[PDB]
This record gives C-alpha cells, structure tokens and sequence, in this order.
C-alpha cells in the first residue's frame, strides 16, 4: 500500500476536485493549438409637419453604455468551481515556456554566428516571434554543452562556403526599398509639414494682433 | 503600557506592577464556579461567579 | 469606488479581478448591525431619523 | 445559513455556548454573483458578505 | 510617601469603614484625608490614510485587532527613516504587517497578503528584505511548519474526528524534525505533505488538489516531499503498517549533498597568491597601451564594404532615432508655443 | 583539507579623458549591440579572454568578465585598442577595483537553522524566498550567502585580499555545529 495513490475510503464530494483537474488538461492544451499556428453615432434629426426641421430630445446625449452591452452579450459564460482559480508562486510573474529548439534553426544561427561575431540584433527579427532575451540565453546555453563550436564560429573570420548569398537577400526582400535614404526622404517630407505648420501658426499670430488693436482704438 | 516596541532584548525581566481585584461587600460570600475560556478574538476571559 | 480606484491604470484593467477586495468591505454590515442593537439608536439616511 | 455546495443544515455556535464568551449570535449572510472578469463574464456562488 | 513622625516608605489604604485614608502602619497618622477621586497636519494626513490601509487587509486576512495597532509602530519608526518614500503606499503596508504577524507567530504566510494584491511574491519578498535588514530587527521568530498542521483542517472541512489527523501529524512534524529534508527549503512545502500523508491512512481526502487549494503550493512539489521521506530510512518500515509508535533518529542525508555524492596550526601570513604580484605585471603606461597586443583583435574591425549593408537593416529596424528626431523639433515648436 | 576558493568574475571601471559617441563605435564593429531605447550603451562580447565590455556615452566605461586580475588588466586595454582605431583620446588613471565574486565547496551538511537561532542577533535568512542564507562579517566588512550542502559564495568584496583572511576566520564558525 504505497504512499502515492491508494483509493481507500468514503471521499465524498470529489467530482468537482476531479474534474477541474480533467479541466485544467486543455487549459495547458490550448495553448499548444495557438504556438503551432503562431509557426505558419452623429446628431440625428426629423421631419415634423407640425415643426419642420426639428431637433430630437434623445439622441440629444450619447449613452455609452448601449454599445458596451452588446460586446458583452457574446461572451462565454462560465460557471466558477472554487478549484479553478487555484494560485501558487508561479502566478502573477514574468515569462513562459520558449519552443525546444530545432536543426532546422540551428543552421540559420550558427551561419549568423559565423559571419557576424554575435550580433543580437538582427538575429531577434530572423526568428519572427522569438525575442531578444531568450537567444541571448541559448548563447550562454550552447557555451556549456557545446563548448567547441562557439570556438568554430570565432576562429572562422573569412567569408565561408559560399552559399549564405541567398540568405543575404532572404534578409534583404521583405520590403525592397533603400533604407539608407529612403528613411530620409519621407523624414524630409514630415519637416515639411511641420514648415507648413509654423507658416500656418504664425500668420495666425498676427491676425491676432491687428484685431485686438482694432478695438483698442475702437 | 504604551512606549514603542523596541526590536531587541535587554531589559525585560521585572515589568509588572501589581493591579488585583478585591472582594468588597459587608458580609462574607463563597465562591460558586470560575471558568476561564477565549472570546472570538483570542483574548483570553475570565468569569468567577460568586 | 474601490474598483475604479484600481481602473484607473492602464496595466490594470485586464487581469483585474473585483472578488479579491469584497472582504474589507463586508465588516461594516456585521459591526453596522451589532453596534445598533447594543446601543440602542439607529442612525439612518433615507429618512434621517434617530 | 446554508451555501448551495454541501447544503447541510449548519454547524453553529450554540446560544448558551455564545453568552458565555461575549460573542454574537449569529448566521452568514451568502449571495451569489456573476461579474466580468475579462475575456469572459463569470458567476461565483456563495460570497461571504456579512 | 514620607510620614512626618516615623519617615517609613509604605503606605495603607483603609477602606474598611469607607474613609479611604491614606495611613502608615508603624505609627497611624494619616497622610491624606479626603480623596479627590477623577469623576504636521499633512503629517497626520499621511497616517490617518495609512491607517485605513492597515484596517484594510487585516478585516480581510480575519487579523484580531490586537496586531494592526502593534503593526502601526512598526509603519511609525519606518515612516520618520525615509522609507516610504518612493514605494508603493500599498507595497510598504503589508510587508510591515508581516512583521507583527511573524513576532505573534501566527498560522499566516507570506503569499495570502500578495495573491489579493495580485502581485508576485517575489515582488512583495523583496522590499520585506530591505526592510528588516534596513531597520536593525535583529530578533526575529523563525517559521515554525508546525504551526501550519493545525490551521489547514478548519476550513478543508474533513471529518469531525478532527484531533487523529492532527496528533498524528505532530507527531509525524516531530518525526519530520529530527530527519534532515527541509532546512532551505519551504515552510509551507514541507507542512504540504505531512498532512497529506497523515490523511491518507485515515481519510481518501488526498486527491492533490483539494490540499493544493489549501497550502497554495503547487501539485507536484508536494510528490517530490513523498518520494524523499519514503527513501530516507525506516519509511518502508511505516509504509503499509507498523503502528506509529516509533523511536528512531536514523541516518542524516539531505539531498543536496546527496547530488554531490552524485558528482563523484592555522594558515600562515605568507602562503597564499596575493594580488600586489598581479598588478605589477603589466607595465602601467596610462597613455599608451601597445604592449598586450595580438593578431586577431586588431583585425577586430568591421567589414569596410559591408557598413551600409548592415546600417541599412540597422535604419531598417530603426524607429527611436524617428521618435527621437520629432521630439526635438517639437521641443524647439512649443518653446516659442 | 587546505582548499584554495577560486575567484570567478571581477568587475572593474576605468574613467576616460575623452567622450565617447555611440554612432562611431557601433555601427562599424564586430560585436555591435546598440538598441537606443533599450540601454544607452554597448556591449563587446569577446571569448578570449573570455571578458565583456561595457561602456557609457559620457566616456566612462567598466569592464568584467575575466577570471584572474592580471587577465582583466590586458583585457582591459584590449578594449581601448578598438578605441585606438577610431580618433579617440582614451585616457585611463586609475585602474579601480570593487567587486570580485568567489565559491567554495567544504563538503560536510549542516543545520543552517540553528545558527540563526545561535548566530541570529547578527545575521539571518528567510527561507520561503532564498532556499539559503545570507551571513555577514562586519570584521572585514564582507557580505557572503551560505548553503546546506557546504557550499559557500564570497561576494561584495571590495579587496581581494579583504575575503583571504576573512574566509578562514568564517570557518571556525560552521566546526561547532557537529549535528551531534
Ligand atoms: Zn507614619
């Protein structure tokens, strides 16, 4: 009669303590359904006879509370077993569980190690969804289990195996435009509409200053 | 009674002055029952019937 | 007026949740209601009569 | 008195075991709720109030 | 204090024949006759509301008020020493609560003030350790796990033969103190499976998960606590039968130096490597620097054609030196605005 | 067993005479790491001798990553050899030192509970948010975090000779708790 799982006696009320456990096996679940897609009200008025072009006593003032109603009608429903919303230390903190990394990234990394020394940077948007932080921790990672390969990808300073010039435009055809000066152009076009504005602001000053001396003499 | 706790342990050994309860009343009465228990809060009660 | 006290954030107003903060309110209908039977009076608002 | 889980009867201090305490006698006011939480709206049973 | 005749020191009430003179015993002159019986502002503003906050928490934990007013001395002393400021107001009252609730040594843990503030504990644990370490409490109650054992059975609603379950789980707790399994480890961890396992003989109440929304601590943190005591020594002995009745101490492993068993006249003045050796080994030239040089780290240097590639995908991910660049000619725009 | 702790990571900065601009020193290096609304500095990862470099925009600039102090020292300027590239002054004095961080292992399992009831007017732990304790030494003015399974961690140490007579005189203190 081992100390892990005898059923044993009476156990009253424990469907629910069974089935919020059953429960909580798709709340985990779902979570894998979203990673691996992840992959891939004006004024109104009327037409009385009695008084024409009339305006109505209602639609006056707005509600606000009208179009919140119905956003709130189609939601789910649910009916809360105090097991549900069990916490614990891991609640309410920072992070998640990143994706086990795969061969097929291990060649886009390691080539992006090679030719730059190690440059975090531009590796974050090659992996679409993936973030700054946890790359920066799979390279202290591949330190401590492979510790011959981070020596590889430093003592390698040449061009290698010339086969990353595809990868060099497979960075470089997401949105072909020269970002040297493409980037000042439209920023020369945003201090143009800002010299606009000034034109537009101060001639307003000085239509101030004609008026408010008009009725001084006045 | 009332001064700030202090966060250590120096002189703490002889505090309590005394404050009893004394039976008044012009003829001499027995003691029928005295119970001791806890209120809702838990401080303690005493209840002597005489 | 506690809710909005806390839905006056930006951060919080997703993951907020108002059962967390009933109980601090709660004692003011057992000691409203003990108070008013030990002592006697009862101050009311709606029809301001003691 | 009773919640909608277990439905008993009670289980309660007892009059005579309450006016010798200084304790109140008395039973808990239960509501039942639904509110937003957030993504969903969510009805919780048996909220102590009072 | 003083008589006038006899200059003794104790001094007599007599209320036998309702006088209430005040009368020596040496002598009997009285001493006194006819008793005279008794028939900043912004600086308040700032307690009156953190005493609201006090009252607040300590309704809602069922704190008797015996503690929020000795809470407030320590908020007092913690207010004058330049602690509040900058914190949160609501961050600053529970972790001093924390300490009149430590010195009761009472049933309440450090989480059940952080999971209504829907914060981590960790967040909360961390400004409770630059308070006490600040503040000089040197004295400090440490966090019995038998204190725990008896507060859980109330509200987890088992049966009404409510003491078997508990004096058995002392009795397993002070099993569990002289054997070595919980000294880093966590109060409520530890105080999580004895009375699973005290239970279990009794009751089917363990199921893992009505115990998990008692203790707060997670399902399988607990099963590693029942896999270690059952290979300690002396469980196999008590896992089936054997009347709890046992007086053993047993071998003293903890696991930590278990994972190490996995793995595999003073000393003098002069006999260590100092450091004095050390800094005089590099030449100490402050201007130049041409004696540590190498092969590698002076060709440490970009690409001279491939600047403008990667500058491009450098201005291709750029948009702070954008919102950089509008907020400097906005300052400019609203400084004559 | 006359154990020697090994010193894993120095930390040291240097003030510099010249003022540093980030365009010219990120943009045309190796190791480039400059976001501008994460940090506002930049970061060289170089693996001999193993060390990190960081810098600010002000001129100042603090290195660490090395293992012994000598091996920080050519490290250290190494790191001005890339400003030697770009027209900057890099001008150093005084070579300053803060903080080294040291781990030891005794290998025997003690109460750590005890002394905070033995020890405990002076030092102490929570156990419920750091599964060790934290014991301290005014008589070098040392800070130093100690296990249950014998390890111990040298930290704050602002000398390095400051830890070398303190991490003897801190021994004593462990032998008399023999878990009788
Ligand atoms: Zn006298």
């Amino acid at each position: 009669c081992k100390p892990n799982f005898p059923i044993g006696q009476i156990s009253e009320n424990f469907e629910k303590s069974k089935m919020a456990k059953k429960a909580k096996l798709e709340k985990r679940r779902h979570l894998r359904e979203l990673r691996m897609r992840a992959r891939q009200t004006a004024i109104q008025l009327k037409l009385n006879p009695d008084g024409t072009m009339a305006i109505d006593e209602e639609t006056m003032v707005v509600d606000r509370h009208k179009n919140a109603s119905i956003e709130n009608e189609y939601k789910e429903k649910v009916d809360e077993n105090p097991f549900a919303n069990l916490y614990n230390y891991g609640s309410y903190g920072r992070g998640s569980y990143t994706d086990p990394w795969t061969v097929e990234e291990m060649i886009k990394f390691y080539k992006a190690l090679s030719m730059w020394g190690t440059d975090f940077n531009l590796i974050s948007q090659l992996y679409p969804y993936r973030s700054r932080k946890q790359v920066k921790a799979k390279f202290v990672n591949e330190e401590k289990k492979r510790p011959i390969l981070i020596e590889l990808a430093l003592r390698s300073k040449l061009p290698p195996n010339f086969d990353e010039y595809c990868c060099e435009i497979k960075k470089n055809i997401g949105t072909v435009a020269d970002f040297n000066e493409k980037l000042i152009e439209l920023q020369n076009e945003h201090k143009h509409h800002m010299k606009e504005i000034e034109e537009a602001k101060n001639t307003a000053k000085e239509e101030d200053q004609t008026a408010q001396r008009l009725n001084d003499a006045n | 009674s009332a001064d700030a706790p202090n966060p250590n342990n120096v002189n703490v050994q002889t505090q309590y002055r005394e404050a009893p309860v004394i039976y008044r009343g012009p003829e001499p009465s027995h003691i029928d029952q005295v119970m001791m228990s806890v209120s809702d809060n838990d401080q303690a009660l005493i209840k002597v019937l005489l | 007026l506690s809710i909005d006290k806390v839905l006056k954030k930006p951060n919080r107003a997703m993951e907020y949740d108002a059962l967390l903060s009933i109980n601090v309110h709660s004692n003011n209908i057992t000691s409203g209601l003990n108070r008013a039977i030990s002592t006697g009076n009862w101050s009311l608002k709606r029809f301001k009569m003691e | 008195g009773k919640k909608s889980s277990s439905s008993t009867k009670d289980y309660l201090t007892p009059p005579h075991e309450c006016r010798l305490r200084d304790m109140t006698y008395s039973a808990p006011i239960y509501v039942d709720i639904e509110y937003t939480r957030g993504r969903n709206i969510i009805m919780h049973k048996d909220v102590e109030i009072g | 204090p003083v008589c006038k005749n006899c200059h003794g020191t104790e001094f007599e009430r007599d209320l036998s024949n309702a006088n209430n003179d005040l009368v020596c015993k040496a002598c009997g002159v009285v001493s006194e006759d006819n008793p005279i019986v008794s028939e900043l502002e912004s600086r308040e503003a700032t307690l009156n509301n953190a005493r609201r906050k006090l009252r607040a928490v300590s309704y809602a934990l069922h704190i008797p008020e015996y503690i929020t007013d000795a809470a407030f001395q320590w908020y007092k002393l913690a207010l004058a020493n330049n602690f509040v400021q900058g914190r949160r107001s609501q961050n600053v009252i529970a972790s001093c609560l924390y300490v009149a609730c430590r010195k009761e040594k009472t049933h309440h843990m450090l989480i059940d003030f952080s999971s209504r503030l829907q914060v981590s504990v960790y967040s909360i644990g961390a400004t409770f350790l630059k308070m006490v370490k600040k503040l000089h409490i040197t004295e400090l109650p440490l966090a019995d796990p038998s204190l725990f054992i008896q507060h859980f059975a109330e509200k987890l609603d088992l049966a009404d033969k409510k003491i078997k379950v508990v004096k058995d789980a002392v009795k397993l707790a002070q099993r569990m103190s002289k054997d070595w399994m919980f000294e880093g480890r966590r109060p409520a961890g530890i105080a999580g499976a004895c009375i699973l396992l005290a239970c279990r003989m009794n009751n089917l109440r363990r199921t893992h998960t009505e115990i998990v929304a008692v203790s707060h601590v997670a399902e399988e943190t607990l099963q590693q606590r029942l896999n270690e005591f059952k290979n300690t020594k002396a469980a196999k002995l008590s896992v089936q039968k054997f009347r709890e009745n046992d007086v053993e101490d047993g071998e003293a492993r903890p696991p930590s130096f278990v994972k190490n068993r996995k793995k595999e006249c003073p000393r003098n003045l002069h006999l260590l490597p100092t450091t004095d050796t050390y800094l005089s080994k590099v030449s100490d030239d402050p201007d130049n620097l041409e004696d540590v040089d190498d092969e590698e780290l002076n060709a440490h240097l970009l690409n001279e054609e491939a600047s403008k590639l990667k500058e491009r995908i450098w201005i291709g991910l750029n948009a702070d030196f954008l919102l950089e660049q509008e907020s400097k000619r906005l300052k400019q725009e609203a400084d004559i605005a | 067993s006359g154990i020697v702790p090994t010193l894993q990571n120095i930390v040291a900065t240097v003030t510099l005479g010249c003022r540093l601009d980030l365009k010219t020193v990120a943009l045309h290096a190796r190791n480039a790491e400059y976001n501008p609304k994460r940090f506002a500095a930049v970061i060289m990862r170089i693996r001999e001798p193993k060390t990190t470099a960081l810098i600010f925009a002000s001129g100042k600039m603090v290195v660490t990553g090395a293992k012994s102090e000598d091996d920080s020292k050519l490290a250290s300027r190494k790191y001005a050899r890339i400003i030697q590239k770009i027209g900057f002054a890099a001008k150093f004095t005084d070579f300053k030192i803060q903080n080294i961080v040291g781990s030891c292992d005794v290998k025997f399992p003690i109460r750590l509970e005890g002394l905070a009831f033995s020890h405990g007017t002076f030092s102490s732990y929570e156990p419920e948010l750091f599964p060790g304790l934290i014991y301290r030494m005014v008589k070098p003015k040392i800070v130093l975090l100690i296990f249950v399974s014998g390890k111990i961690v040298l930290t704050g140490a602002k000398q390095r000779e400051e830890i070398y007579q303190a991490f003897e005189a801190i021994y004593p203190v462990l032998s008399e708790f023999r878990k009788m």
